[PDB]
C-alpha cells in the first residue's frame, strides 16, 4: 500500500500512514519514486533517508513502499552489464532514455525482461519430484563462455508441480512452480536477494587452491587462493590496472565482478572504457571478458548510498555466481572510498564519531564483508564448488598505512601485494615491491604445491631469503663499497640483481611472457636458484685453496650461461609448449652443471 | 620521553609540523654535508 | 553452518537426488550392488512420501540424515552418473560400472580426485563439440572425442591408461590450439593418426558420412599445395575411401612429396 | 559534537514538553 | 506549464535568524521558491528550507531583519529554483542569483534547467583527451589539462590565484593547432576583487567567451550555495547541448564551504569534522563531478577549482576532499610569490593526473611529454643543487652542479615567470622549454628519447 | 572444551552476551562441578566494539576514542568473573585475547584491560617481523601474581632474583641499541657489549621457543642463569650475595 | 593594493615600484640563507649570500625597524621612506656589482673588504632614519639622502 509524505528536511524524509513499515525497507518516495531507506520508525511513521536529491518532493507525495530491504536482482543479463551500486543498469538507462543523465528516480528493471533466453530444464526433474533451496532446475544458455544456472533461492523447497519444458522464456515467464506443505510457489528465472544478508552455503572450506594471475612475482612469492583475500594499494603511477586486467583476463576465476564504489569520474570513465575492449582465449577463440564480468561502477557524484551498497551488491552478485559453482573473482577499486561513503552515511544519520571520524562500525562491517570471501561447497543438489576472491583495493593516504580503513583492511586481509610508484619510476613491472608486499596462504598452499609442483617451495624459500638478504647488502656497500664484500655475497648481489631483472620483472604487453604459466614460473626460479647454489658452492669449496673462484671467474666463465638464464623470459607459452619449455630449461640446467663442472 | 610537551592545539599542531620539517630540512642539509665530507676523506685516502 | 531447519530441507533434497541420479544411471534396476548400498535413502523416494513427511522423517532421525555423508553418497554416485553420460552412446558394461562404483568409493576426495579431473576434461571436450559447428578443428576434436569416449567405455577412468591419457593431452591441446591455425590443427590430428597403434582407428567409432567428411577434410587440405594436374586427380582419386588410415594418410604424403619434388 | 547532540535532544525534548 | 496562480500566506509563526516560519500552508513543497514581501514594501526572495505538516521553513536569502507576523506576506512560486540559460548570457555578468548586474536585459530563456541538474551517466562519461591550453606555461607545459579533467589551484590566502584565474579566463582556448566558452563563478570574492574580474574581462575584449556570475563577500551565503550550480548549469547547457568546449572557473570553493556550513547549521545539523557538515564530501562532489567529456556530445566541460587553504594545511577538509574528487593540484607557492614571482605555480608538488591524455602528437606536439618530464627532472635536481651549494660552497661545486643551478634560474625566471598579460601558446612554451634543456649537453637530458633530441634539441 | 562462536558475520550485539555465556559456564563448571577452568576470550576488541556500538546507537556519555563511558565497568564484570573460592576446589583463570587497534596500549580497550585484569602478555610486532616466536616482548608484560605464585617451595628459591634480573638486563639492553643507533659500534664501551650480548642471546635462547616446546620452569630459570652470567656479578645488581653465591658459579 | 597603487607610484614616485620588489627579494634570500647559517655555519656563504645578509640586516634593524615614541620616527613621510629604500637598495645594487664584476679574478672583491673600507656609508646608511622631518625641511633631507648615494657611489667607484 501507499504511504504519505509528511516532512522533507534534506534527504531525511518522513511518511505518515506507514503502520507496517518494515526498517530498512525500501521505499519510493514521490511522483517521481526517488529511493529511500526506512531508517526509523515511530508510531505509524517512518523516517526515510532519501538517496536522491530530494528537491521538489512536497508534503502529500505517495510513498510506494516496496516489499524488500534494499536487494539485488539475480538472474540472466547480468553478465556483460553495468551497474550502478543500487543495481540500476546504467547500460538500459542510457540506452532508453537516450540521454546522458541518470534521471531521478529512474525505475528502469534491473534485468532485462525483453530478451528471450534459451532455458534447458534439468533433465532429471519431473513434477513430483523432490527439490531443495539452491538446486540446478535447468540452465539457461547465457553465453558462449558462462552457462547460467537457475537455482532455487534459498530459503525456497518443496515437490516439483510445474518445470517448464526446454525452450524460450524470458524473466518474466514462471519457469517452475513448486508445492509445501500445500502452499504453492511460482518461480522464473529472476530471483532477489538483500545486499546485507550472507547467502547460505552447505560448508565453508579452507581456501586451498592457488589464484593464478599469470603474474610471476605474484604467483610465485605472494600467491592469493581461490576464496582467498588481497589488498592491492591504489596510487596514481603504481599500475593497479596491471592487477585488475591480469586477473580479468588471464586467471583462472570462471567470473569477474568489478567494484567502483566512488572512483572520480574519469578514473571510472577509463575503467568501463577498457573493460570492453579486454579479450581472453577460449577453446581457441578471442572472445570479450565481459562475456564473464559484471560491472558495479558508479562515480563520486552518485548517490552516497549507491556508493556504500556497490561493496555489497558486487559480493551479493559474486556469491550468486559462487552457488552456481563458478570461481569468482571480486575487485573493489576503493574500499577506501567505500569507506568515506560510509562516514557521510553515519554523519548524516549524526551518529557517535569513532576513530579519526569514522564510523564506530568500519571494522565490522569491512570484517563481514571480507568474510563473506571463501571457497564453499555450494548449496542445493548438484554437488558444487565455488568461491568469491575479493581483492578489493584500498587507499592509503601518502602511504601512511594507519588510517582505519587501510590499518583493518590490512588486519582482515591475509594476502597484500603492494603495488610501488617508485619501482613504476624506475621502470619496473609490476611494480609489486617484494618488501612490503606478504601472503598468508603459503603454509595452506604447500598442500597443493607438494601435489603438483614439488619443488616450487624450497624455490620460494630461498628467493625471498635471497632478496631479504641484498636488503642489507646494500647498506653494505653504502658503508664500504661493492668491492669490499666477499664473493659469496658479491654471488648473492649478481643473483639477486638477475632476479630483479629477469624473474620479477615481467613486461605485460610482449606475447612472450604476457601471461606465465606456472610451471615456467616454477621452472625459471629453479634454473636461477640452481645457479645461485651452484656459484655459492663453486666460492665455498674453493675458499679452502688457493685456486679460490670468484664472481669475476664464474661470469667471464659462463657468459653464455648468464645470458641464457636472461633470455629464459622469452620462452613462449603459446608456441613453445610446456614440453618444450622444460626440456629447454632442463637443458640449460645441463649446460650450467657443465659449466660449473668444468669451471671445478 | 616520547612526546614534546607541548599541550594540544590547533596552534601547537602548526608548531610541531613546522619543527618536523625544521628538523628534516637540518637532516638533508646535515646528510649532504657528511655526504660532502665523505667524499673528500675518500678521495684523501686514495690519494 | 546452516540453520536447522534448512539443514534437514537439504537433507530431503539430497535423498530426493540420490533417487533421481539412481534412476537416470540405472532405469532398469541393473547395478543391484549400488542399489543395495544405496537402499536406506533409496527407500524414501521409492515409497511416495511427501516432501513434508520425509522431511518430518530427517528431523526425527528415522531417515538417514547426516549430511556430510549424504553428500560423500550422492558425490560418488554423481561422478558415476558424470562418466556415464559423457560416453553418450558408448554404453557401458555393468561390471565396469560397478567396478569404478567401488573404486570411486574407496577414493578418498573425489573433489579431488584424477577421476573428477578426468570427467571434468571430458566434459570441456564433450561441450565445446555440443554447440561447435563443423571445420577442421572441430571434426577433429569430434572424432578424437569419439575414440576417447569409446576407450572410456572400454576401460574406465580409473586407471593410468596410456591411450586414454594420451587421447586427453592430445584433444585438450586441440582445443585450446587457436582456431586460425589450420596448419596445426592438421598437423596435430594427423600426428596422432600417426602414432595411434590402430591403423583404422575411427572405424566403427564413427559413421561413415563423419569418415567420409575426414578423408574429404584432409584431401581439400592436401590438394591445393600441389603443382600437377596429373598428381592432383590422383589424389583425388583416395577421395573415394570411405575409412581414413594411416597407409591412407602415407599415401596422400607420398604423392604431396611427389609434388613439391616435381616444383 | 556530544554536547551539541546532547543539546539538540534536549530542544527536541522541550518541544514535545510544549506541544 | 503551471497554470494554476500562486498562494500568498500572511501566516508567518516565527522569525528565528535567517528561517522565516509560515503555517496552514497548502502541500508545501521542498526547496520551493518564495517571494515574501515585507510589510515596509520590501521584497525578499527565499528557499523552503525543510517541510512537515503545514508547515514551511523558508531561509530568507537576505536576512529576516524587518519581518514580522501578521504583516509579511509570503507567495509560494510553486516551483524548485530554475535557471533560465541561453547562449546570450555568454558574454555577461551576473550576480549570485541570475539577476544581470552589467546593466543589461534579464535573461531571455532558451530554456528552464533545474540547477540540481543530474549526474552524468558514468556509463555516458568519455575520456578527457585533448589539451585545454591556458597560455600559462607553468601549467600548459608540465601540468596540461585535457578537455573534462577537474584541476584545482590550491592557493594560501593572500596569493595571487585570483590574479591567476583572470588570467586563465582571459588566456585560455583551444590549442588551434573556435566553439569554446568560459563561466566564472567567484564565490566569496570581495568587492574589489570582483570589480578586478568584470573590468579585466570587459576590458581584455574576453568577454565574448566569459559568463561571469560574482557572489560578493556580502551577498547571501545562499546565494553562494546556488552560484556554482548556476554556473555548472550554464556550463551544461552550452557543452552538452550547445556542443562548445566550456572552462568552468570556480573561484574560492573555500568560501563556497563556508557558506556550505552556514546553511548546514541554520538548519540545525551538528557539525562534522573541522566544522564542517559530513556531506561536505557528496555536495562538492555533485559540484565538481558535472564535468567531463560525454559520448555522442562534441562538447565537454572542464572545471578549474580555486582553494583557499586555510593555514596552508593541505590536511584541511577542503582541499583533502578536493583532492578526492578532483584530477590534480596546481600549487600557488608562498616562496615564490615572495621572491616575486608571477605566476607563482610551484611546478614540484603541482601535478595533472590527465596530462598523459592532453599532450603528444596531434594535440600538442610531439615532445611536450618529454619536455615536461626532463624540465621537472631538472628543476628538482637544480632545487637540490641549490639546497647543497649553501652547504659545500660554490667553489666546491661541479660543472655539472653548476649547470643546474643555472638551469633553476632560468627556468624560474623565463619559462615559470609570465607576466599577467603575456599568452604563450603551448608551442611557445615547449619552446622556452627548449631553449632552458639546451643548457645541458644532449647526454644530460636522460629521460628525452635520443629520437625527440635528435630532432628538436639543435639550433 | 566447550566452544561459543560468534563469526565475523554473525550478530554483532549477540558479542555482549558470549563473553557472559561462556564465562557463566566457566562459573557452573568450576564453582558447581569443580573444574579447573581455563576461559579464553577471543578478540575483546571485538567485543568491546560492539559495546561501542550499542552505547552510540543509545548515546551514551562516551569515554575516549568514543567507548561509553562504563567499558572499564562492564570489562570488569567481564573479567572479574575468574579466581579461586573459599571451600571451593575450582578456578577460572581467564585468558583474554584482544587485538590492541594500531598496536596502540595506550587505546581504550587494552589500557582498561590493564587496569582491570592481572597482568597482560604482550606480543609484539617487532619480534614477529624478525620471526621470533613466540614474539613476547617481555619488558611491557606484567603478571600481579607472578611476585606470590614464585618463591622458596614453589618452583624454585632463585625465581624472583632472576626474572628481575633479566628484565634490568633486557632494559639496559634495549637502551644500548638505541644508543649505538646513535653512536655507533665504536663509541660503546665494554659493559653496553655485554648488554648487547645479552639482548642477542635472551632473544634467541629465552623468548625464542618451539611452537611444540614444554620448557620447565626449572629449565627456564636455568636458561636464565645461562645468560646471567653473561654478566660479572657486581653488574647483577638486582641479586644479592647469598643468591648469586649459589646459583651464579655452576 | 600593490595592484592598484602602482598606478599612483608610477606617477609619484616612479622609482618606488623596483625598490619594494628588490626590498622583498633581499628579506626572502635572507630568510632562506638565515635557515641554512644556523643548521650548519656562515663559513660556506659566497660574497653574493653575504651581502646579501649583511644587507638585509641593514634593512631589518634601520628601515624596517621605527620607534614611534621618539620626535623623529613619529611618523615616516613617504618622501623619506623611499629615500631610505632607494639609498639601501641602491647599496645593495652596488655592491653586488663589484662582487660579480669582480668574481672569478684575481684582483677579487668581497663584503669583507667592502664593510671596512666604507664602513662611514654603513654607519650613514643606519643613521638615514634619524631625520626628523619636523624641523628638518623635505629638501634637506631629500638632499642629504642624495648625498649619500653621491658619498657611495664615490666610495664604490675608489674601491674600483
Amino acid at each position: 500500500t501507499f504511504g504519505y509524505v509528511h516532512g522533507v528536511s534534506g534527504p531525511v524524509v518522513t511518511a505518515c500512514d506507514m503502520a507496517g513499515a518494515a526498517m530498512y525497507e525500501l521505499v519510493r518516495v514521490g511522483h517521481s519514486e526517488l529511493v529511500g531507506e526506512i531508517i526509523r520508525l515511530e508510531g505509524d511513521m517512518a523516517t526515510i533517508q532519501v538517496y536522491e536529491e530530494t528537491s521538489g518532493v512536497s508534503v502529500g507525495d505517495p510513498v510506494l513502499r516496496t516489499g524488500k530491504p534494499l536487494s539485488v536482482e539475480l538472474g540472466p543479463g547480468i553478465m556483460g552489464a553495468i551497474f550502478d551500486g543500487i543495481q540500476r543498469p546504467l547500460s538500459d538507462i542510457s540506452s532508453q532514455t537516450q540521454s546522458i543523465y541518470i534521471p531521478r528516480g529512474v525505475n528502469v528493471s534491473a534485468l532485462s525482461r525483453d530478451i528471450k533466453w534459451e532455458f534447458i530444464p534439468s533433465k532429471n526433474l519431473r513434477v513430483g519430484s523432490h527439490i531443495t533451496g539452491g538446486d540446478i532446475y535447468g540452465i539457461v544458455n547465457e553465453n558462449s563462455l558462462i552457462k547460467h544456472k537457475i537455482m532455487l533461492p534459498p530459503r525456497s523447497r518443496g515437490s516439483v508441480t510445474y518445470i517448464a519444458p526446454p525452450g524460450n522464456y524470458d524473466a518474466s515467464d514462471v519457469v517452475l512452480e513448486l508445492e509445501f506443505e500445500g502452499v504453492k510457489e511460482k518461480l522464473s528465472m529472476v530471483q532477489v536477494w538483500p545486499v546485507r544478508q550472507v547467502r547460505p552455503v552447505t560448508e565453508k572450506l579452507p581456501a586451498n587452491h592457488p589464484l593464478l594471475t599469470g603474474q610471476r612475482v605474484l604467483d610465485a612469492l605472494f600467491p592469493c587462493v581461490q576464496g582467498g583475500t588481497t589488498a592491492i594499494p591504489g596510487a596514481f603511477g603504481c599500475g593497479k590496472t596491471v592487477i585488475s586486467q591480469s586477473l580479468s583476463k588471464y586467471s583462472n576465476s570462471d567470473v569477474i565482478i568489478y567494484v567502483g564504489c566512488g572512483e572520480r569520474g574519469n578514473e571510472m570513465s577509463e575503467v568501463l572504457r577498457d573493460f570492453p575492449e579486454l579479450t581472453m582465449e577460449v577453446d581457441g577463440k578471442v572472445e570479450s571478458i565481459m562475456k564473464r564480468t559484471a560491472l558495479v561502477a558508479n562515480t563520486s557524484n552518485m548517490p552516497v548510498a549507491a556508493r556504500e551498497a556497490s561493496i555489497y551488491t558486487g559480493i551479493t552478485l559474486s556469491e550468486y555466481f559462487r552457488d552456481m559453482g563458478y570461481h569468482v573473482s571480486m575487485m573493489a577499486d576503493s574500499t577506501s572510498r567505500w569507506a568515506e561513503a560510509l562516514r557521510e552515511i553515519s554523519g548524516r544519520l549524526a551518529e557517535m564519531p569513532a576513530d579519526s571520524g569514522y564510523p564506530a562500525y568500519l571494522g565490522a562491517r569491512l570484517a563481514s564483508f571480507y568474510e563473506r570471501a571463501g571457497r564453499v561447497k555450494c548449496l542445493g543438489n548438484p554437488e558444487r564448488e565455488g568461491s568469491v576472491s575479493i581483492v578489493g583495493a584500498v587507499s592509503p593516504p601518502g602511504g601512511d598505512f594507519s588510517d582505519p580503513v587501510t590499518s583493518a583492511t590490512l588486519g582482515i586481509v591475509q594476502v597484500f601485494w603492494g603495488l610501488d610508484k617508485k619501482l613504476a619510476q624506475r621502470k619496473h613491472f609490476p611494480s609489486v615491491n617484494w618488501l612490503i608486499s606478504y601472503s598468508k596462504y603459503m603454509r595452506a598452499l604447500d598442500e597443493y604445491y607438494d601435489k603438483h609442483f614439488t619443488e616450487f617451495v624450497p624455490l620460494r624459500t630461498k628467493a625471498k631469503e635471497i632478496l631479504q638478504e641484498e636488503e642489507d647488502l646494500a647498506e653494505i656497500v653504502q658503508l664500504v663499497g661493492k668491492a669490499s664484500l666477499a664473493e659469496t655475497d658479491k654471488i648473492t648481489l649478481e643473483v639477486a640483481k638477475l632476479i630483479k631483472d629477469d624473474f620479477l620483472q615481467q613486461n605485460g604487453y610482449t606475447p612472450y611472457d604476457r601471461f606465465c604459466p606456472f610451471y615456467k614460473t616454477v621452472g625459471m626460479l629453479s634454473n636461477m636458484i640452481s645457479f645461485y647454489d651452484m656459484a655459492r658452492r663453486a666460492v665455498e669449496t674453493t675458499a679452502q685453496s688457493d685456486n679460490k673462484i670468484t664472481w669475476s671467474i664464474i661470469r667471464e666463465h659462463m657468459g653464455e650461461i648468464l645470458y641464457k638464464l636472461s633470455s629464459m623470459k622469452f620462452k613462449d607459452p603459446v608456441k613453445d609448449g610446456e614440453a618444450k619449455i622444460k626440456a629447454d630449461y632442463a637443458q640449460l640446467l645441463e649446460d650450467m652443471q657443465n659449466a660449473f663442472r668444468s669451471l671445478e | 620521553k616520547d612526546r614534546i610537551e607541548i599541550f594540544p592545539s590547533r596552534m601547537a599542531q602548526t608548531i610541531m609540523k613546522a619543527r618536523l620539517k625544521g628538523a628534516q630540512t637540518g637532516r638533508n642539509l646535515l646528510k649532504k654535508k657528511s655526504d660532502a665530507l665523505t667524499l673528500r676523506f675518500r678521495q684523501i685516502l686514495k690519494k | 553452518g546452516l540453520t536447522s531447519e534448512q539443514y534437514h530441507s537439504q537433507v530431503v533434497g539430497k535423498i530426493g537426488y540420490i533417487a533421481r541420479c539412481m534412476q537416470t544411471i540405472d532405469p532398469e534396476n541393473n547395478l543391484k550392488k549400488i542399489r543395495e548400498d544405496y537402499q536406506d535413502v533409496l527407500i524414501w523416494a521409492e515409497k511416495n512420501y511427501r516432501f513434508e513427511e520425509i522431511l518430518e522423517a530427517s528431523k526425527s532421525g528415522k531417515c538417514p540424515n547426516d549430511l556430510d555423508a549424504l553428500s560423500r553418497r550422492s558425490l560418488i554416485l554423481q561422478e558415476l552418473l558424470r562418466l556415464v553420460s559423457s560416453i553418450s552412446p558408448f554404453k557401458m558394461k555393468l561390471d565396469l560400472i560397478e567396478s569404478q562404483y567401488e573404486k570411486m568409493k574407496q577414493h578418498v576426495n573425489l573433489w579431488k580426485s584424477d577421476y573428477h579431473v578426468k570427467l571434468n576434461q571430458l566434459n570441456q571436450l564433450t561441450d565445446y563439440l555440443k554447440n561447435a559447428a563443423p571445420t577442421p578443428k572441430n571434426n577433429f576434436l569430434r572424432a578424437m572425442t569419439s575414440v576417447l569416449q569409446m576407450q572410456i567405455a572400454q576401460y574406465g577412468i580409473t586407471e593410468d591408461n596410456e591411450g586414454i591419457n594420451q587421447l586427453f593431452k592430445l584433444g585438450l591441446h586441440l582445443l585450446a590450439m587457436a582456431n586460425e591455425k589450420i596448419d596445426e590443427q592438421y598437423h596435430l590430428f594427423k600426428g596422432y593418426v600417426k602414432d595411434q597403434p590402430e591403423e583404422s582407428p575411427f572405424e566403427g567409432i564413427l559413421p561413415a558420412e563423419d569418415q567420409k567428411i575426414l578423408v574429404k577434410t584432409m584431401i581439400d587440405y592436401a590438394m591445393p599445395k600441389l603443382s600437377s594436374k596429373v598428381l592432383q586427380d590422383k589424389l583425388s582419386a583416395l577421395s573415394s575411401s570411405d575409412v581414413l588410415t594411416k597407409t591412407l594418410l602415407d599415401s596422400i604424403d607420398r604423392i604431396v612429396k611427389e609434388n613439391e619434388k616435381l616444383n | 559534537f556530544y554536547r551539541l547532540k546532547k543539546i539538540q535532544e534536549k530542544k527536541k525534548i522541550i518541544k514535545e514538553k510544549s506541544e | 506549464y503551471l497554470s494554476q496562480p500562486r498562494l500568498t500566506y500572511k501566516t508567518v509563526s516565527g522569525v528565528n535568524g535567517p528561517l522565516v516560519i509560515l503555517d496552514h500552508v497548502k502541500f508545501p513543497r521542498y526547496a520551493e521558491i518564495v517571494h515574501l514581501t515585507l510589510p515596509d514594501g520590501t521584497k525578499r526572495s527565499g528557499q523552503v528550507l525543510e517541510v512537515s505538516g503545514s508547515k514551511a521553513v523558508v531561509q530568507v536569502f537576505e536576512g529576516t531583519s524587518g519581518i514580522d507576523a501578521k504583516k509579511t506576506s509570503c507567495e509560494f512560486t510553486g516551483d524548485i529554483l530554475r535557471t533560465p540559460v541561453s547562449e546570450d548570457m555568454l558574454g555577461r555578468v551576473f550576480n549570485g542569483s541570475g539577476k544581470p548586474i552589467d546593466r543589461g536585459p534579464v535573461v531571455l530563456a532558451e530554456d528552464f534547467l533545474d540547477i540540481m541538474g543530474q549526474p552524468i551517466n558514468p556509463q555516458c562519461r568519455i575520456y578527457p583527451e585533448e589539451m585545454i591550453q591556458t597560455g600559462i606555461s607553468a601549467i600548459d607545459g608540465m601540468n596540461s589539462i585535457a578537455r573534462g579533467q577537474k584541476i584545482p589551484i590550491f592557493s594560501a590566502a593572500g596569493l595571487p590565484h585570483n590574479e591567476i584565474a583572470a588570467q586563465i579566463c582571459r588566456q585560455a582556448g583551444l590549442v588551434k593547432k573556435e566553439n569554446f566558452a568560459i563561466v566564472f563563478a567567484a564565490m566569496g570574492v570581495n568587492m574589489e576583487t570582483a570589480r578586478f574580474f568584470k573590468s579585466d574581462f570587459e576590458e581584455n575584449g574576453s568577454m565574448d567567451n566569459v559568463c561571469l556570475f560574482l557572489n560578493l563577500a556580502n551577498d547571501p551565503t545562499i546565494e553562494r550555495i546556488i552560484t556554482p550550480r548556476l554556473a555548472l548549469t550554464t556550463a551544461e547547457f552550452l557543452a552538452y547541448q550547445c556542443e562548445k568546449h566550456v572552462l568552468v572557473i570556480l573561484t574560492d570553493m573555500s568560501s563556497y564551504a563556508e557558506a556550505l556550513r552556514e546553511v548546514s547549521a541554520a538548519r540545525e545539523e551538528v557539525p562534522g569534522r573541522r566544522g564542517f557538515p559530513g556531506y561536505m564530501y557528496t555536495d562538492l562532489a555533485t559540484i565538481y563531478e558535472r564535468a567531463g567529456r560525454v559520448e555522442g556530445r562534441n562538447g565537454s566541460i572542464t572545471q578549474i577549482p580555486i582553494l583557499t587553504m586555510p593555514n596552508d594545511d593541505i590536511t584541511h577538509p577542503i582541499p583533502d576532499l578536493t583532492g578526492y574528487i578532483t584530477e590534480g593540484q596546481i600549487y600557488v607557492d608562498r616562496q615564490l610569490h615572495n621572491r616575486q614571482i608571477y605566476p607563482p605555480i610551484n611546478v614540484l608538488p603541482s601535478l595533472s593526473r590527465l596530462m598523459k591524455s592532453a599532450i603528444g602528437e596531434g594535440m600538442t606536439r610531439k615532445d611536450h611529454a618529454d619536455v615536461s618530464n626532463q624540465l621537472y627532472a631538472c628543476y628538482a635536481i637544480g632545487k637540490d643543487v641549490q639546497a647543497m651549494k649553501a652547504v659545500v660552497g660554490e667553489e666546491a661545486l661541479t660543472s655539472d652542479d653548476l649547470l643546474y643551478l643555472e638551469f633553476l634560474q632560468k627556468f624560474e625566471k623565463n619559462f615559470i615567470t609570465q607576466g599577467p598579460y603575456e599568452n604563450r601558446t603551448v608551442y611557445e612554451t615547449l619552446d622556452i622549454g627548449w631553449q632552458l634543456l639546451r643548457i645541458f649537453p644532449k647526454e644530460m637530458l636522460k629521460r628525452i628519447p635520443q629520437s625527440t633530441l635528435s630532432e628538436f634539441y639543435p639550433r
